[PDB]
Parts: structure tokens; sequence; C-alpha cells
């Protein structure tokens, strides 16, 4: 009865040996500045949780961005801004350079460093080989950094993506679905795009770790080097599996459940059908066998596991073959 | 504006 327990291969115990006020983030008292040094540009994204701005700092004259923050529970405020300060001058993560909030309303507003970002469905499709391996290291180190500091992203995705690409210069942002990380914790599965869901969430196995941010990187770098995107097109959580299955193949699926003691909803059973696992190489076309080599598929084969333990760490992946041309 | 902002 009940499904095997399964712990992160690194960084297991970061929050078990620091102290509680750098994981207890309810406890959290905010540090506020001054709302009226920044001056609101231009609208950026209008999420239900979320307005973000471009604004100006008009103490320094240097553009920064503001998001305000509408969560459904206030818990959520202080997460997304302790794991920003937990995780404040990592590799490639975005700086929090302030918190302010309206006196009236106590709206609050996070101030980020501006990236001049360029929509991926722009941006993408000019990078050449050389580029997105350059860029998939850059997201590395910043995944190495906050999984090394006892925190999951678990919203791996090109929006949450900036690179300002004239500068080479990017970052990994939005940190309001990130989490602590603390081994046996079962968490919520319903996290995270549905096309950039790992295999843990669909099945409904809660006691995952960093390693759902390596899946999710996988398939941001499929979409990439195959200009498939998505690259596991379902059209709800139920079929996003039956997708990957198609492609990773379903007796791997089952041993993945079975090594777990996982139970199938019994959604699948109707959907999921039998699947070969695919050669990487049936997803090369003219339109991007200029973004593949030998070496991205296998650095994509060992990201896209099912079984998450088996997948590459974050720095696993640096040391891979891919990036051997990319410096440090 | 908005939530304070001045624009
Ligand atoms: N520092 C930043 N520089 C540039 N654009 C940003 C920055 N932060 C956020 N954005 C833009 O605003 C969008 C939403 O911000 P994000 O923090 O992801 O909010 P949400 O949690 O609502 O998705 C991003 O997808 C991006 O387009
Ligand atoms: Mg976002
Ligand atoms: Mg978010
Ligand atoms: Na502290």
């Amino acid at each position: 009865s009940g499904p095997v327990p399964s712990r992160a291969r690194v960084y297991t115990d970061v929050n078990t040996h620091r102290p509680r006020e750098y994981w207890d983030y309810e406890s959290h008292v905010v540090e506020w500045g001054n709302q009226d040094d920044y001056q609101l540009v231009r609208k950026l994204g209008r999420g239900k949780y979320s307005e973000v701005f471009e604004a100006i700092n008009i103490t320094n004259n240097e553009k920064v961005v503001v998001k305000i923050l509408k969560p459904v529970k206030k818990k959520k405020i202080k997460r997304e801004i302790k794991i920003l300060e937990n995780l404040r001058g990592g590799p490639n993560i975005i700086t929090l350079a302030d918190i302010v909030k309206d006196p009236v309303s106590r709206t609050p507003a996070l101030v980020f460093e501006h990236v001049n970002n360029t929509d991926f469905k722009q941006l993408y499709q000019t990078l050449t080989d050389y580029d997105i391996r350059f860029y998939m290291y850059e997201i590395l180190k910043a995944l190495d950094y906050c999984h090394s500091m006892g925190i999951m992203h678990r919203d791996v995705k090109p929006h949450n993506v900036m690179i300002d690409h004239e500068h080479r210069k990017l970052r990994l942002i939005d940190w309001g679905l990130a989490e602590f990380y603390h081994p046996g914790q079962e968490y919520n599965v319903r996290v995270a795009s549905r096309y950039f869901k790992g295999p843990e969430l669909l099945v409904d196995y809660q006691m995952y770790d960093y390693s759902l941010d390596m899946w999710s990187l996988g398939c941001m770098l499929a979409s990439m080097i195959f200009r498939k995107e998505p690259f596991f097109h379902g059209h709800d959580n139920y079929d996003q599996l039956v997708r990957i299955a198609k492609v990773l193949g379903t007796e791997d699926l089952y041993d993945y459940i079975d090594k777990y003691n996982i139970e199938l909803d019994p959604r699948f059973n109707d959907i999921l059908g039998r699947h070969s696992r695919k050669r990487w190489e049936r997803f090369v076309h003219s339109e991007n066998q200029h973004l593949v080599s030998p070496e991205a598929l296998d650095f994509l084969d060992k990201l896209l596991r099912y079984d998450h333990q088996s997948r590459l760490t974050a720095r696993e992946a640096m040391e891979h073959p891919y990036f051997y041309t990319v410096v440090k | 504006a908005l939530y304070g902002f001045k624009w």
C-alpha cells in the first residue's frame, strides 16, 4: 500500500542543515523600500495573479521591472520574496532590487533588474547551435545554484527565461511557483505549464525534487533544437502523459510506476495505448538539422527520462559533451 | 497611476 518514497540524489539536506529562518518563509519579515522611487513605463504581462511593468527608477534613471503581486494566498508573497532573497547574487538568477507597496491598498510589488528580452517566438528561430548550447549552460548555472540552495524552480519554460541577446545575457525569472526542497515532503502536483509537466506530476507522484526542473529544461531544449513548439503537445494533463509515452514508450512507463508503486489513474486506461520507445533521430528534419548533433540527442536522452532519479542533475548536465564548446 | 505608482 502507498507509493515508495524518493529523495533527491544531490543537495538532499540543504534545508535540513540550515536555520529555520532560511526556509520558514511564513515567518519572513519583508523589508520595504520607497514606492515613489519607481514610475511605470509600460505593461509587460497581466496574469490573474500578477501585473508586470517596465518602470524607471527616478533616483538613478535606470530601468527596472515591477511585478504587482495578487496571489490567492498571501503566504505566497513571502514565499516568492524569501526565495528571491535567498538566491540573490546566484549566477543568472534575476536580481530582486527592491520590494515596495501601495501606502493605500497595501498591494505589494517586487522590483527587479531589467532584462531587454526578445519574445522567444521571435528570438529562438534566429539562434545558432552554439547560441542554444551557450544559453542552456547559462540556465544550468542558475538551476545548479538554486538546487544547491535548496530550491526547486517548478516553472522552467521560455516565458520565464529572459534573454538580452545583444549582451548574451540570460536571467531565470518567475520564482512565484518555486519551493524549498525538504526530503520526504509531498508537494502539490498541480504545478508548471502542461507541456513542461514532468511524468511525476502527471501520474500524481508528490515526493518529487529538483529533478522536476531538469525534465522541464529537456522539454524546452527539445522544442528549440527540433523547432517543434511545444515538443510534447498534450490537449490535457492525461493526454500530456500519452504524448510523452508516444516518444519514450509505454514499457519504461510501467517500469517507472512499478519502481515507485504508483497507481495509474483510471483515466489513463483507455488513452495510454502501447508505444515503442522512439529514436530521437526521428525528430530531425530539414528545418532543424543545423541545430541537432549526436551530443544534443544524447544530452536530451539523458534529461527526458520517466524516472526523475535517473535524469542528469544540473551539475552532471553541465559536464555533458554538448557543452564542450561552451566557456567554463 | 496604478496601485500607488505614477505613470
Ligand atoms: N526582469 C524582467 N525583465 C524583463 N521582462 C520581465 C522581467 N520579469 C518579468 N518580465 C516579463 O513579465 C512576464 C511575467 O513575469 P513573471 O515574473 O513570469 O510573472 P508570472 O509569475 O505572473 O508569470 C515575463 O514572462 C516577462 O515577459
Ligand atoms: Mg512567468
Ligand atoms: Mg509565476
Ligand atoms: Na535570516
